[PDB]
C-alpha cells in the first residue's frame, strides 16, 4: 500500500532554483518549455524545515572529525580520529573527508568512544568505526532518502571489512514542472553609490532572472518499505508521514527569498492510497492557456480533474479499490464541477486531512504519535 | 503623404545567449545607419538581390526621415517599437533580409495623410533634444588647473533650468516659447524621461601614405557623441494650419538624425 | 611535443557532460551540433597561442572523439602496435590471426579522414581484453606524421617486434 | 576602413577580418582578398570551414551561394551559444 | 515572531522604476501582464527618506579612500591609505577599489587612526584595517538588508586572516505587483494603477544582528513602517510629497510567513476605473478568510491590525471581524504595533538613534 | 550540488556535479507467437493463457526502475493496440 | 497466429535507461536523434513486476551453489557442489 500526494501550487514572481549561471531551471514536457524545481531542492526544503525539526535524526557531512571532537573534550584525539578515519577507507583533502558520510546523529557519541579508548589497536578501532558507521541508519531522515556509501579502495588498509551500507529508499519525489509555457524574464539592476563622485552612477551593473508559474508536485511514500526501514516501528512511521505531509504542505525553497519572498501556499491537494504508484502529470501535456472568464489555477484544477476521472474510469480494477481525499482551502476550488465527486471525503482544513490520513493508515491519533521522535 | 512605419525589435530574453537586437539598440549611430540602409535607389536593389555586397553610402537615397525608439503595452506584453516617419516608401524587405534575427515581427507601412485645421484640440507625444548654445562659453578648464586653455568655445551644451525650478515646467515654457512660430499651444505638458543618449562615429583619419599611391595606410579614429534628451507628451491646440504641416513633415529639434524630432499627433 | 601532452592532459581533465557531448558526435562533421564545435575550439585554440607547435585539427578531432568513446588512462610506453601484437600472439594461428591482422593492416592504407571506424574496431578489440592504458601522446604524434615512410615502417616494425619476442 | 566598418552578411559593425585566399600569407599580404566580418559571422564561417574540406582556399562572403547555411549557422549560434565559457 | 505587512496602494506608473531601455518594469502573474516595482527600489526608497534619516547608519561605498579625504588630518589620507586596502583585498583600478564595501559611517575615524600613524609597516596595518572593517556591524539598515563581502585573495599578501564578514538579512521584500492587468497606454499606428506590496521582518534576527538592542530595533521597525507608508518608490530624487497615502494596510504577527498575492490571480477588472481598489479590497478580504479556514492552526494563532484612511474601507467579512482593530491613523497603528511587539511606545524609542 | 550539513569557514559544498534527463513520448512494440509458446510450455494452454494475460497487464502497468527515486515518471500509456495476425508487423515507420 | 501489442506512452522528465557515463540512451532513427529504452530493460521490468509475480519461475544466476545449499540446508555440501559444477563445465572464479 502507498501514500500518494499530488499538489497544485501557484508562485508569485521569484527565482526558487538556479543553475551554475543564475538562470532558473527549465525542462521540456510535451514539446514546450516549462519552469522546473528540482526534486533534491524540494527534499532538502522538507528535511530542513520547521515542521520537520522534531524528526531530523540524520546528518550528511564531510567534517566527521569536527563532530567527533565536539562529542569529546580532549583536543588531541581529533588528530587520531582523522587517522582512524583514514585507514577505514575515506582519505583526506585539506583537513576533511574526500566524500560525504550519511549517518544517524544519535550514534555519533559511540563513535567518539571508539577514539576515547587507548587500549585498542588502529586496525581493530577502524573496524569498529566501520561497523558503527554502517549500522547507524535508524533515523527518519535516511528512511525515505536512503543511502549509498562507497569506501575508498585505493587508500583503505587491509583487514577492514565492510557490512551492508545501502538503505532502500521509501520516497519517490518527482520534479516539479509548471502546467503552462514558461515565461522567463530578465531584471536589470544597479548598485548605487552613497558618496558623490566626479562621474555618475558607478557601483555595479547586472541582469538577474526570474519567472512565475503554477506548478504540479508529486510525492510517493511506500508504506511497507518505510515501516521495514524503521525496524518495524509503526508509531514513528505514522509520525514521519504526518510531519512530511505538514512540511511539504507548508514550506518553500529558500532560493532568493530575501528579494522575491514567494511564500505562497498550495490550493489543491490529492492524497491517495493505491497498490501501484500512478502519475497525473499527463493532464498538462497540453499547456493550460488562460481565458477571460476563469483564471489559471481553476483551469489546471479542471484539467487535473478530467485526467483523474478518465484514469479512474479507464484503468479500473475490482479486487483493489482506491480511496482518495481532496483538499482545497475552505472548498475554494472543488475537484471539478462537471464530473462526480472523485473523493471519499472533501476536506476544507489541513489538520482534518492529516487526521484522516493517519486514520486510513493505521487509525493513529495525532498527539499519540507526537511523542515518538528521533531528535 | 507620410509613411508611418513601425518596427517590432526582437530584444533578448536570456543574458547568456547572443542578443544582437539589444546590442544594436545600445548605439544610436548604428540604429541610424540601419534605418538609412532601407533606401536603395536603383543600383543596390537590382544588381544584388541578396545584399551580399560591401557597403557604399553613396548608393542610397538621401531621403530625410524621423524615427523614435520607445516601448508600448498593447494587450498582454511589452514591445520595443521604432516608429519611423518618412516621405519615401521604406524598403524593409531589403533591410533585414539577412539580419532577420533583429526583428520579432514583419514591419508595417500604413499611409498617414492628415487634413487638420486650426482650433481643434489634439494630443501628442514627442522626444526632443534639450541643447542650447551659450553666447558666453566657459573656457576649456584644463583639469590640472581648471582655469582655462583657450577662452571661447561656442558649444551646444545643455539646457539648464535655474536651481529650484521644476524641470517639467521649464521644458514646457521652453517649448511654448517656440510654439507660436510652429503654431501650437500647450496647457498640460509633462516630462516623462530626461536623460542622455550616446553614440560613436568612425570619422576616418590618415596616418601614413602608400609607397605607390594615396594615403591608404589610413585607419579609423572614433568620435563619441552625447545628446541630452527629453520625452514629453500632452495636448496641443492647432493654430495657423499651414505651418503645422511643415512642422509635422520636418520635426522639432536639432538632432533629427539621432532620434529626436518626430512628433506623433492623434485626434482628441 | 609538449602541445600534444597539454592536449591529452586537458582531455583527461574533462568532465562527463562534455564527454557525453563528444560521445554523441561520433562519425560526424564539425559544422553541426554547435556545443561540440565550441568545446573543441575551447580545447584546441589555447595550444596554438602559447606553444608554437600544435596537433593538426583533424588529428585532434579524431583523438578527442576516440578518447570520448574509448576512455583510456594515458600511460607512457603503451603504444598501439605493441598492445596489438601482444593480443595477436595469444590467438589461434590459423583462422583468427589472419582476420585480426588484416583488420590491423587495413589501417596503414588510408588518410586521417577515414581512420575512425578502422581505429574503433581496434579499440573495441582492446576493450574486449580489458585494457586499462593507451599511449595517446605517441599515437597522436605518429598520426600527425602519417605520410612519412619511416613512420609507417617503425609502426609495422614495432608491431612485428612485439609479436615475435 | 574600406568596407566602412560594417559586416558583409548581417551588416553589423565589424569586429575582425576573415582571411580568404590564404595563399601569400605573412609577406605578400594584399588588402583585397581579406573581408571584414563581425564575431558571429566569422565564427559561423570558421564553423563551415572546420567542417567539410579545408585547403588553401577559403569560404568567401558576397558569394550568392553558402548564404542559407551561413544564416542557419547564425540561428544556431544565437540560440545555442552560452556566454559562460 | 515575524511581522508581515500586506498593503495595497495606488501609484502612477511610467515614472517609478525602469530598465536599461527606459521601459517600466513589468512581469507576468497568473498568465496575465502586470506592472512591477522592484524590491531593491523599495528597499532603497525607505533608506533615503525623511523618516529613515533619524538612523541612516552605514554606507555602501566604492571609493573608501576618498571617504578618508573628508576626514583627514593634512594629506596622509591618500595613496598610502589607498594601497593599504589595495594590497589587502581591493585592487584600485584607478582609485575605484573595484568593489562595493558596506560599512558603518561612524567607523571611518578609527580607520583613519589606523592609517594616520607611521609605526606600522606592510600587511600589519592591512590586518588592522581588515579586522575593524569586519567588526563594523552595528547599523540599523545593515541589519535589515545584510551584507556579503568576499575580498580578493589573489593580491592579498597573506596574514590578513578575516573573521566571518557576513550579515544575515532580517528583512524580506517581495516585488510589488498590480492587482489588475497592466494599463494599456495610447499607441500610435494619466491613469493610476493599484499595487500590492508585501514585507516581512524577523524580530529575532533583527535583534540578534544588533546585539540585543530591542529599543533600536523597535525604532527601526516604526521608522521602516512610516517610510514605506508615506514615500514614493523611485530614484527620481524629486516629488517627495506623500500625495497618495496607503489605502489598505494589514499587519500580521505570524511565525510562518505567508504571501496573499494569490488573491489577485484573477485580474480585478472594472470598467468604472473609480472603485477598483475597493473591489480589490474585497478580493483580498475573501482570500484571507479562506486562509484562516484553509490553514487554521490552534496552537499558533495569529493577530493582526487593519487600517484604511478615515475607516472608509472595512477589511473583514462585511460584518464578521478578521483583524482585531479598525485603526484609522498611521501613528496609532505604529503605536499598536510597538506595544504588541514589546510593550513600547513611539515616544520612548525615538531617543535611541544611530544618527 | 551536495550541501554540507556542518557549518565551516568557507560555506562551500560537499560535491558539485551534473545529471542528464529527458521527457519523451515513446512507441513500444511486443510480439508473441502463440503456437511456439504452446510448444515451449509442453502442450499446456491454461498456463499459456495466464502468461498472455499477465504479460498484457504487466506491460501495460509497469515502468523501469532507473532513477525513479529522483524523477518518478510512473505514467500509464494513453493508447494500446492489440492485433491478431499471421505475420509480425511493426508500425514504427509512422514516426 | 501472432498476438502483437503497440503502445504509445508519454513520460515526464526522467532518466529511465542509462549507459556507462550516465547519459540517457539515445539512437538515430530517420536521420534524427531519439530517446531509447532498451528492450532488455523493458523485458526485465515486465519479468520482475507485480503482475508477473505469480509466474516468475526461472532464475538466471551465477550463484547456483548457494541456491543448492539453501535448498539443501547443510554446510559441507556447498564446496562439494562447486566441485560438481567444475565437472559439468562451469569453472568457478572468486566464490
Ligand atoms: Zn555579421
Amino acid at each position: 500500500m502507498l501514500i500518494e500526494i499530488h499538489m497544485i501550487q501557484n508562485h508569485s514572481p521569484a527565482n526558487l532554483n538556479r543553475d551554475d549561471l543564475g538562470a532558473p531551471k527549465t525542462c521540456y514536457f510535451g514539446g514546450v518549455l516549462r519552469s522546473r524545481i528540482s526534486s533534491q531542492c524540494i527534499k532538502r526544503s522538507i528535511r530542513t524545515s520547521n515542521d520537520f525539526k522534531a524528526l531530523l535524526g540524520g546528518v550528511r557531512t564531510r567534517r566527521l572529525a569536527d563532530l567527533i571532537q565536539q562529542e569529546a573534550g580532549e583536543t588531541e584525539c581529533w588528530k587520531k580520529a582523522q587517522e582512524i578515519l583514514n585507514k577505514c577507507g575515506f582519505k583526506n583533502k585539506d583537513d576533511n573527508t574526500k566524500m560525504l558520510v550519511f549517518m544517524s546523529k544519535d550514534k555519533i557519541k559511540d563513535l567518539a568512544r571508539i577514539v576515547l579508548d587507548n587500549s585498542l589497536g588502529l586496525t581493530e578501532a577502524a573496524q569498529q568505526v566501520a561497523n558503527v558507521i554502517a549500522q547507524a541508519t535508524l533515523a527518519p531522515d535516511i528512511a525515505l532518502c536512503g543511502r549509498m556509501l562507497e569506501p575508498n579502495d585505493k587508500d583503505k588498509d587491509k583487514k577492514v571489512k565492510w557490512s551492508n551500507t545501502t538503505v532502500e529508499a521509501a520516497l519517490q519525489v518527482a520534479h516539479a514542472i509548471s502546467t503552462h509555457i514558461a515565461r522567463p524574464e530578465i531584471d536589470y539592476f544597479v548598485a548605487a553609490d552613497d558618496v558623490p563622485g566626479e562621474d555618475a552612477g558607478a557601483g555595479h551593473i547586472g541582469e538577474s532572472m526570474f519567472a512565475s508559474a503554477c506548478f504540479y508536485k508529486y510525492f510517493s511514500i511506500d508504506w511497507e518499505q518505510l515501516v521495514k526501514n524503521l525496524k518495524g516501528d509503526t508509531n514513528l512511521a505514522a509520525h514521519t508521514v504526518g510531519a512530511f505531509l505538514l512540511a511539504a504542505a507548508k514550506t518553500n525553497p529558500s532560493g532568493k527569498q530575501n528579494s522575491f519572498a514567494a511564500h505562497n501556499y498550495p490550493d489543491g491537494i490529492l492524497v491517495e492510497f493505491k497498490n501501484s504508484p500512478i502519475s497525473y502529470a499527463n493532464a498538462f501535456v497540453r499547456p493550460v492557456s488562460v481565458v477571460k472568464e476563469s483564471d489559471l489555477v481553476e483551469q489546471s484544477i479542471g484539467q487535473l480533474s478530467n485526467y483523474v476521472n478518465d484514469i479512474r474510469l479507464g484503468y479500473y480494477d475490482e479486487q483493489s479499490p482506491v480511496i482518495g481525499f481532496w483538499f482545497s482551502p475552505n472548498n475554494r476550488y472543488p475537484l471539478g464541477y462537471k464530473h462526480s465527486k472523485l473523493a471519499s471525503r472533501n476536506i476544507g482544513n489541513l489538520n482534518e486531512l492529516v487526521g484522516a490520513v493517519l486514520d486510513y493508515i493505521g487509525g493513529f491519533k495525532w498527539e499519540e504519535v507526537q511523542k515518538s521522535k528521533a531528535y | 503623404m507620410i509613411y508611418l512605419s513601425r518596427l517590432l525589435i526582437d530584444t533578448g530574453g536570456n543574458p547568456d545567449r547572443p542578443r544582437p537586437g539589444r546590442k544594436w539598440l545600445d548605439n544610436i549611430y548604428n540604429v541610424h545607419r540601419r534605418l538609412s540602409m532601407a533606401f536603395p535607389s536603383g543600383l543596390r536593389r537590382e544588381q544584388d538581390p541578396h545584399f551580399l555586397k560591401p557597403f557604399s553610402p553613396n548608393d542610397f537615397q538621401k531621403t530625410p526621415f524621423l524615427f523614435r525608439v520607445d516601448n508600448n503595452i498593447d494587450g498582454n506584453d511589452k514591445r520595443a517599437i521604432i516608429i519611423v516617419q518618412s516621405v519615401l516608401e521604406p524598403d524593409w524587405d531589403y533591410c533585414f533580409q539577412n539580419a532577420l534575427d533583429f526583428l520579432a515581427a514583419p514591419p508595417e507601412t500604413k499611409e498617414y495623410n492628415p487634413e487638420f485645421k486650426a482650433g481643434q484640440l489634439l494630443r501628442f507625444r514627442l522626444r526632443v533634444n534639450a541643447s542650447v548654445r551659450r553666447h558666453i562659453p566657459e573656457m576649456v578648464q584644463q583639469d590640472g588647473q581648471t582655469i582655462e586653455t583657450g577662452k571661447i568655445l561656442h558649444k551646444r551644451v545643455s539646457l539648464t533650468w535655474d536651481a529650484s525650478s521644476t524641470p517639467d515646467q521649464a521644458l514646457a515654457d521652453w517649448l511654448a516659447a517656440k510654439s507660436p512660430k510652429l503654431g501650437f499651444t500647450l496647457q498640460r505638458c509633462e516630462l516623462l524621461q530626461l536623460g542622455w543618449v550616446y553614440g560613436s562615429k568612425p570619422e576616418p583619419k590618415n596616418v601614413k601614405v602608400k609607397e605607390q599611391g594615396q594615403g591608404y595606410w589610413r585607419e579609423h579614429k572614433y568620435n563619441p557623441l552625447r545628446f541630452r534628451a527629453a520625452l514629453l507628451e500632452g495636448v496641443l491646440e492647432v493654430d495657423d494650419p499651414k505651418l503645422f504641416l511643415k512642422t509635422l513633415s520636418s520635426g522639432i529639434g536639432k538632432a533629427k538624425s539621432f532620434g529626436f524630432g518626430l512628433l506623433s499627433v492623434l485626434p482628441i | 611535443n609538449r602541445g600534444t601532452v597539454d592536449f591529452i592532459a586537458s582531455l583527461e581533465n574533462l568532465k562527463e557532460g562534455d564527454l557525453g557531448i563528444l560521445r554523441k558526435l561520433r562519425g560526424a562533421r564539425l559544422d553541426e551540433k554547435l556545443p561540440g564545435f565550441d568545446l573543441f575550439s575551447a580545447l584546441w585554440w589555447p595550444l596554438r597561442q602559447k606553444n608554437q607547435r600544435a596537433p593538426k585539427r583533424e588529428v585532434a578531432w579524431l583523438i578527442a572523439k576516440l578518447f570520448a568513446e574509448f576512455r583510456f588512462e594515458q600511460r607512457e610506453g603503451a603504444t598501439l602496435p605493441i598492445l596489438m601484437g601482444g593480443i595477436c600472439r595469444k590467438l589461434e594461428p590459423k583462422k583468427e590471426l589472419p582476420r585480426v591482422l588484416a583488420r590491423f593492416d587495413q589501417l596503414a592504407s588510408l588518410d586521417i579522414m577515414q581512420m575512425e571506424e578502422p581505429l574503433s574496431v581496434i579499440m573495441g578489440i582492446l576493450r574486449k581484453h580489458q585494457q586499462v592504458c593507451l599511449d595517446w601522446v605517441g599515437l597522436t604524434d605518429v598520426l600527425s606524421f602519417w605520410e612519412q615512410e619511416p613512420v609507417k615502417r617503425e609502426w609495422s616494425d614495432s608491431f612485428i617486434k612485439a609479436y615475435k619476442i | 576602413v574600406m568596407d566602412h566598418a560594417a559586416c558583409m552578411v548581417c551588416k553589423a559593425p565589424a569586429t575582425t577580418v576573415q582571411h580568404v585566399n590564404y595563399r601569400r600569407a605573412g609577406g605578400k599580404e594584399i588588402p583585397e582578398d581579406l573581408r571584414a566580418l563581425c564575431r558571429l559571422c566569422h565564427d559561423a564561417c570558421t564553423m563551415l570551414e572546420y567542417g567539410s574540406g579545408m585547403t588553401t582556399n577559403r569560404i568567401d562572403p558576397c558569394d550568392p551561394i553558402w548564404r542559407e547555411r551561413i544564416l542557419a549557422k547564425r540561428k544556431e549560434i544565437v540560440e545555442f551559444r552560452s556566454r559562460g565559457q
